[PDB]
């Protein structure tokens, strides 16, 4: 699992969020990449999970519908966009293959991550 | 801000055993197993303990986890220079119906 | 005498948040929700928090309650003049097959 | 829902106490009063729970008998009789409507109360 992720981005508050997570060396149709952010000093913070097949997704109860997670099987990528952009958003966004059992359940291998400063 | 609470930073001498605590309620700790992740400074997090008993082969025997009711304790043990990392306790939460994580503890290697 | 162990008296100034804890057994608290009752002195008792997550008749949302394991805690953030009242815990019990009740805690308003 | 209980009763120990609470502006057949003991400045204590139909009732686990139920649907009234009075019986009777669900269980409201001295 090479785990490809986009670079660090600082577009400022009220702008946009871009987080592409590319699968590599594995089958993406059975491997998803759920998203976790780290608030400084607050540890890991769950934001959502994706299903490459069908297209179903689950978002954090705290987060609104503004967070948008989708998957592209042809390019084997997971696309995450957050409409909200505030000072609290500043975090490093990490997406991980979800373990095993067709890989939708619980985090094992996080990628390099994308530090977003807002 | 996280639902699960962990000490901010626990330090110990090399060779000594260090205990990291994770406190909560029975909805996520009592009803669901506690797991411990570690991330080295500047590196992606790697699984340390999952389901409180099994480890992913490479982990040495020093790292162990225990869950009692609504509390969890990870005894890292055998402190080495590379122990310095952020430690997060994680569990499924039925009230939130999703993964929740601890505040994170910064292990420190003393002289 | 009460199965549910409530403190006999408590104090609190206006404006602050105070918790009252009642503890019972796993068959009546761990297996059933607790119900918090308030009773102004000299008057009939009312219901403050029920099902641990809702208020029966639009009762001030500043009131709250939590349940964990065999323990429950009522937290109110907004102390006010007529908050002096007796507060009780009630829960069905299978061993006694009846509603077991707490010993009642008096919340007062300090000067 | 308004419940009207009897007034202050003073009774000699070892005697019998008759106390009734009335149903007003409601379906007495679909409402039940589960009597609750209440010592002044002290914790509540359940006595019994009955139903107007058939007349089935359940009493305190501690006391096999002690208190007898009766219910009259025509007068929409519930009567409670206590026997073998003791000094510990100096307390109040609060009745109680039974929340919802055809009103056979749980507690929602209480009658003014009946203080008894023994």
């Amino acid at each position: 699992v090479q785990l490809v992720q986009s670079g660090a981005e600082v577009k400022k508050p009220g702008s946009s969020v871009k987080v592409s997570c590319k699968a590599s060396g594995d089958t993406f149709s059975s491997y998803t990449f759920s998203w976790v952010r780290q608030a400084p000093g607050q540890g890991l913070e769950w934001m959502g999970r994706s299903i490459p097949i069908v297209g179903k997704a689950i978002y954090a109860q705290e987060f609104q519908g503004r967070v948008t997670i989708s998957a592209d099987r042809s390019t084997t990528t997971v696309y995450m966009e957050l409409s909200s952009l505030r000072s609290d958003d500043t975090a490093v966004y990490y997406c991980a293959r979800d373990q095993s059992g067709f890989d939708f359940f619980y985090y094992d291998h996080w990628g390099q991550g994308t530090l977003v400063a807002v | 801000q996280s639902v699960l609470t962990q000490p901010p930073s626990a330090s110990g001498t090399p060779g000594q055993r260090v205990t990291i605590s994770c406190s909560g309620s029975g909805s996520n700790i009592g009803s669901n197993t506690i797991n411990w992740y570690q991330q080295l400074p500047g590196t992606a997090p790697k699984v340390l303990i999952y389901r409180n008993n099994e480890r992913p082969s490479g982990v040495p025997d020093r790292f162990s986890g225990s869950k009692s009711g609504t509390s969890a304790s990870l005894t890292i043990s055998g402190l080495q220079s590379e122990d310095e990392a952020y430690y997060h306790c994680a569990a499924w939460d039925d009230s939130l119906n999703g993964p929740v994580f601890g505040g994170g503890t910064k292990l420190t290697v003393l002289g």
